[PDB]
């Protein structure tokens, strides 16, 4: 592993999405500024080293990225305004072709929190309650639910299509679908009560029932969809808030977490609904984590002391 | 729940895809209607316009190797084949451009009611059976040209005008042979060794099994997909209150000028509807035969242990 | 009568069986599905599923197959370790059967919950009769501990008769509280027996010891006996050889009554197999088999004379056994006929995936191996394949699919082809997770096919970068090698060679793909000329291309373009560049006289494809002449 600075608070971290049919890792990554008066949105490309390709301002802090395909990257801003930034992979320049400044908005500006990548779908949330679910080459969002609870998301996750399940700030999670009546979720799982606030939502790639999420005190928790409203398992790990949690899309026993305290601890359970070894990538030191990135061997993330960790060789 | 197809006239055949959210219906009102399921499982009408003068009796998609395309087979002695535009809106009566038209063929002026494609491991090949008692064989050179139809073979398979029911082999592992049925016979036509003779025009008729024991006429006739066997299986629906199953075993090692020859041997024979039969399908593995006739009901037959069909269920 | 058409349809939906009628006034389209049991559209039913499937499969591993060992030899300890790892399977398979069930009985389903239960209770029984005296046969206690769960998992009864048989009625002496005694303590409820006789009962004179000592006994009854030493087997004839002495105290006394506490004494000791006591006081037959085994021998090889009482009793065991589908299963697994409750067990009454792990486990425990049937393989493998076969729908992960037929031997070539021609769009995803499937056993021609499929597709929208990924791995070279020819050939066109502009432009793949630096280095000396040191790796990318490496259509070009950038008619400088052009020069008009070049400046005022060559050997001449005098 070895880091690499940029003068720049990463606020997020996704590798690019490799071919069909790869045999070798990710090497092009994207990042968001955040935490400043000119934030960009720059993606590089690899002791190992990695050289800047293309950047590209952008207004507001990035609280989320995620890559729609090969070319595609949509960004989630400060201001509700859900971006589609178009990377060029020849002449290396990121442009804008789709945004949507209307997004979250409160009638002042309402941040937008998670944004999944689906194709050909684009599902964020913000903190107005307010599920949008915009489609590529489109003006309008083809169903926006506006949840009217006093509580306010973070994080979003897409299970099945096209029924996503949220995460409020009380430690709750809804499950919502676009092609439902009203603006009511169909369930409802929360956990002990509503002091903690869970900030992350990741579903595993073979099980569409069994997602994990961090709330605000480090503890993991692996819920079921149909096991109940409360956790199947909530083993602790750090002392702060979870930053970002996702598992690999590769192997389903390995899955790492961030949290705020500045430690990248990759679980390694090789069931989660049931002697799981956990191995910090990363040491002291360092400042509080914002996400992570990973792609089978290749591991991207993001530090708070504009630092960027990456590793292309986790199991080698 | 049970839903309108948007018809003035009778219905005739209702094809899918093979995609699992998009389903194409054909009546006697010159009208070509294509479903599209949602995400909650509800069918919405995605485009319906009108593609020939006469009654359209039979209705085919094709598969995914050549795009979104669908022919159709009308009593006006024509069949057209229909392209699917995505810079078109839905329910505008402009979403499916024609591409070409088998009008001018000589074995194809007649009342057409079976037209089905073949598999894609022979490129963009689709059979029609009129009431002129010769299949015609319609296959494109070009895969980027979609009007490029030429004819390939023209076979005569009857001799007087009946029911016609089409019916391709979906084995890839095996030989090109392809099923046709009118009135009281039902015989199996196969490709030989000669292709450069019979794509030449120099090949008159070509026959290699036929499926007996019907006293009526065969109203329906699919070939089941061999999925791991070695064996073929082709369902038949006859008038006489039978639903036959044929089961050949004759493909092996093709020798170097050597030749080979189809066997038949009957399955089973159920009536447990005691009507007459109209429809016939099958599963994408071969492991599942449906029947329906006149009395109301679909019986789902499946394979027991000694190659026997047992009716699994009955729904009404 | 009217003419109704169901197209059933499997190849897109099959959860979605649409029915239409050809008739006047009936233009409504009927969507509907498969049976209740062979559907299972929920996930936790699909999770169970693909845990089972892991368990079997994934964690077998070599156990999976009947693998024969010698007992005479050195290698004696396989059979055993072979045993049990069926039997962890087969307590695996329990186990997340039992956590489905308890997952679908809070769903509000009764069906369902009702055939997972029997399957549960048949499962329970098969590794009661199997997997429990294999390899170790002198495991009492967990064979008696088996029997009890088949017993509480089969029927309900009894549970609200305790209420209803003595609700405050005077007195507790009639037959309905024998019975509900003899019932309770024939299915090893030592617990119930004895909270029912402390209620309500008459302790007269007499007879009071002999119901205490029959009370302590059934409280303290033997539960461990192993044979590795005559001690537990002596102590376990102990509490039988007292309660036949306090029976026959009992019998031999005072005790006038003979009608009830004498019947409960035979019983409870060992006048159970001579069919007078526990056939009498009975509802079932498996019921009174587990209490005769329990108060005589307990052994497996008297089943035969338990399981077959009388007419009555047959005929009884025959009509409880035609309402639930899981005593005849039992009653079949009992008598060493395991083969016969497959086609019960695949039915609508057990859904598939149960029957299958069964069929499976049945299979490795060398109980049902080859013979063969009718299939060609064996029963097991059969069960598997239709599973997998009929695991397919659209709303159902491939996943699943491709794990299920990858460990029996159907649905796989011609499933994988039939995937494959109906994918070619613009999809990366189901590309990618058909390749990580293929890729979870021995199929490498399956994962190449794909790839192939996936790079034709994709060349066919000219898409630069993405199809190449594609065609250089899991697709040999000569497709990458004609990929990276035609891009050389499209990229010499004039001065500024660009082609794969805009956003196409990638290429990682191992060492398929990280050979073909040539176009990237020349790309990069075209787009940016950083003082000599472009010029030096593009001639260096020209004298690796023309050493017959990326082929020699664009070769020619490519020298020709340049060796117009060095000296069209004077003089320049080339170091270590000179000698090499000159080799590739005298090397190529010395093959088939075959070269080419473009059209620009100079090049358009010439004619042939010499004369390119001829000015480069000008150059090089004029360079070595006027620059390589250069001394220090």
């Amino acid at each position: 592993i070895y880091a690499k600075f940029v003068s720049q608070k990463i606020s997020k971290t996704r590798w690019r999405p490799l071919p069909p049919g790869s045999l070798q890792t990710a090497e092009t990554f994207a990042t968001g500024s955040w935490d400043n008066e000119e934030n960009y949105i720059s993606l590089w490309s690899i002791e190992g080293d990695h050289q800047l390709l293309c950047d590209i301002r952008h207004h507001g802090d990035v609280m989320d990225l995620q890559f729609f395909d090969q070319e595609r990257i949509v960004a989630a801003s400060s201001t509700g305004c859900v971006t589609v930034f178009l990377h060029h992979p020849n002449n290396q320049t990121l442009s804008v072709n789709q945004q949507w400044t209307t997004a979250h908005y409160h009638t002042s500006s309402a941040p937008c929190t998670g944004v999944v990548c689906n194709n050909p779908e684009i599902v964020t949330v913000g903190e107005d309650g307010r599920i949008n679910l915009f489609r590529a080459d489109h003006k309008e969002a083809v169903r926006t639910i506006d949840n009217a609870d006093s509580s306010t998301l973070h994080a979003v996750t897409f299970l099945r299509t096209p029924e996503i399940l949220t995460v409020n700030s009380i430690g709750q999670l809804k499950i919502w679908d676009f092609r439902q009546q009203g603006n009511e979720p169909s369930q409802i799982l929360s956990l002990t009560g509503d002091r903690v606030p869970l900030h992350c939502v990741d579903r595993h790639p073979n099980q569409q029932h069994v997602v994990a999420t961090g709330g605000q005190d480090g503890m993991l928790s692996i819920w079921d969809v149909r096991q109940g409203t409360m956790p199947v398992s909530l083993l602790k790990a750090h002392e702060a808030e979870m930053w970002e949690v996702h598992f690999h899309p590769s192997n389903p026993e390995h899955l790492f977490t961030c949290s705020e305290d500045g430690s990248l601890w990759h679980w390694d359970a090789s069931s989660w609904l049931s002697r799981i070894e956990i191995t910090s990538l990363l040491p002291s030191r360092s400042l509080s984590v914002n996400t992570l990135d990973v792609l089978g061997p290749c591991l991207v993330c993001g530090t708070d002391a504009e630092a960027i960790y990456v590793t292309r060789h986790l199991f080698s | 729940r049970s839903i309108a197809a948007d018809h003035k006239d009778l219905i005739h055949d209702v094809s899918f895809d093979f995609h699992g959210r998009r389903m194409a219906t054909c009546s006697s009102d010159q009208s070509v209607k294509v479903w599209d399921k949602s995400e909650s499982g509800d069918w919405h009408c995605t485009a319906s316009w009108k593609t020939h003068s006469g009654s359209v009796w039979r209705v085919t998609w094709a598969h995914p190797e050549f795009g979104q395309v669908l022919a159709s087979c009308s009593f006006d002695r024509t069949a057209a084949v229909w392209e699917e535009i995505v810079g078109e809106s839905n329910d505008k009566l402009r979403g499916q451009s024609h591409w070409v038209k088998r009008t001018t063929l000589v074995d194809s002026r007649t009342s057409v009611t079976d037209v089905k494609f073949a598999p894609k491991h022979m490129g963009l090949m689709l059979a029609t059976c009129s009431a002129d008692g010769i299949v015609r064989i319609y296959e494109a050179p070009d895969v980027m040209n979609l009007s490029q139809w030429s004819l390939q073979h023209e076979i005569s398979c009857k001799l007087s005008c009946s029911c016609i029911s089409w019916n391709p082999s979906s084995s890839r592992a095996h030989s090109p042979m392809i099923a046709v049925g009118s009135d009281d016979s039902s015989p199996n036509a196969m490709a030989k060794v000669q292709i450069f003779e019979y794509n030449e025009n120099t090949r008159k008729y070509a026959k290699a099994e036929t499926l007996m024991t019907v006293t009526d006429p065969v109203h329906d006739i699919a070939f089941a997909p061999n999925l791991g066997r070695s064996f073929h299986i082709l369902a038949i629906a006859t008038k006489d209150v039978r639903i036959f199953t044929l089961k050949p075993v004759r493909k092996e090692l093709t020798s170097s000028g050597g030749p080979t020859k189809f066997e038949i041997h009957i399955v089973a024979q159920f009536d447990n509807h005691n009507s007459q039969v109209w429809r016939v399908s099958w599963n994408i593995t071969g492991t599942v035969l449906a029947s329906s006739g006149d009395d109301g009901c679909v019986r789902l037959w499946k394979a027991n242990y000694m190659d026997n069909w047992k009716c699994t269920g009955i729904l009404k | 009568k009217n003419q109704m058409y169901f197209d059933w349809g499997p190849g897109e939906m099959l959860v979605c069986e649409t029915s239409f009628n050809k008739k006047e006034k009936s233009e409504m389209v009927p969507s509907c599905p498969f049976i209740y049991i062979i559907r299972k559209d929920v996930d936790v039913y699909s999770q169970i599923l693909r845990k089972l499937f892991n368990e079997s499969h994934g964690i077998f591993l070599g156990l999976q197959r009947i693998d024969e060992e010698l007992t005479g030899k050195s290698r004696k300890s396989q059979l055993v370790r072979v045993s049990k790892n069926y039997r962890s399977v087969i307590r695996a398979c329990m186990e997340e059967m039992h956590q489905v069930a308890i997952a679908a009985k809070d769903p509000a389903n009764g069906r369902q919950f009702s055939s997972q239960v029997s399957i549960l209770s048949a499962m329970e029984l098969i590794w009661n009769l199997c997997e429990i005296l294999f390899i170790e046969v002198a495991p009492a206690g967990p064979l008696l501990l088996h029997l009890l769960d088949w017993v509480r998992l089969h029927v309900c009864e009894v549970d609200s008769l305790s209420a209803d048989v003595l609700g405050s009625e005077n007195p507790s002496k009639h037959d309905s509280f024998w019975n509900l005694v003899t019932i309770l303590v024939l299915q090893g409820r030592l617990d119930e027996a004895r909270q029912m006789l402390s209620k309500e009962a008459d302790a007269s004179p007499a007879s009071a010891g002999i119901c205490r000592i029959m009370g302590d006994l059934m409280r303290t009854m033997p539960i461990l006996s192993p044979g590795n030493t005559q001690t537990l087997t002596e102590l376990e004839l102990k509490w039988q050889h007292w309660h036949e002495e306090c029976e026959r105290y009992l019998q031999d006394s005072t005790f006038a009554t003979s009608p009830h506490l004498e019947s409960l004494l035979k019983i409870m000791l060992g006048d159970e197999a001579a069919l007078l006591e526990q056939k009498e006081l009975l509802s079932n037959w498996y019921h009174f088999l587990v209490t005769r085994l329990l108060y005589s021998n307990p052994t497996v090889k008297p089943i035969d004379l338990h399981y077959y009482a009388q007419s009555s009793l047959d005929l009884f065991l025959g009509g409880e056994s035609s309402p639930e589908p899981l005593d005849n299963i039992l009653l079949a697994a009992f008598e060493f006929d395991i083969h016969q409750v497959i086609k019960e067990c695949s039915i609508a009454l057990s859904n598939w995936w149960f029957v299958a792990h069964l069929t499976d486990l049945l299979d490795h425990c060398k109980l049902l191996q080859s013979h063969n049937l009718y299939f060609g393989s064996n029963m097991r493998e059969f069960l598997l394949l239709e599973y997998a076969s009929g695991l397919f729908a659209h709303p159902s992960l491939w996943q699943l699919g491709v794990d299920y037929f990858d460990y029996c031997p159907e649905l796989g070539r011609v499933s994988l082809e039939l995937h494959i021609e109906r994918i070619p769009l613009n999809t990366e995803q189901k590309a990618l997770k058909v390749l990580r499937i293929c890729e979870q056993r021995q199929m490498t021609e399956q994962v190449r096919s794909i790839c192939k499929i996936l790079a034709m597709k994709a060349v066919r929208n000219n898409r630069l970068g993405s199809a190449l990924s594609w065609s250089i791995r899991a697709k040999d070279a000569a497709f990458a090698t004609l990929v990276s020819d035609r891009f050389l050939r499209d990229y010499c066109e004039r001065g500024c060679f660009s082609d794969l502009d805009l956003i196409d432009n990638l290429g990682p793949a191992m060492m398929l793909s990280d050979r073909l630096t040539f176009l990237g280095k020349y790309r990069e000396f075209h787009r940016m000329y950083g003082e000599k040191r472009f010029a030096d790796a593009a001639s260096l990318l020209l004298s690796l291309m023309t050493s017959r490496i990326a082929p020699r259509s664009f070769w020619m070009t490519l020298l020709t373009d340049a060796l117009p950038l060095l000296e069209q008619k004077q003089v320049i400088f080339s170091a270590e560049q000179t000698y090499e052009l000159m080799r590739c020069l005298e090397d190529l008009t010395s093959r088939r006289p075959v070269h080419g070049e473009s059209d620009t400046e100079q090049l358009q005022d010439d004619d042939i494809e010499t004369t390119k060559v001829e000015m480069l050997r000008l150059s090089l001449a004029r360079n070595l002449a006027r620059a390589i005098i250069r001394e220090g």
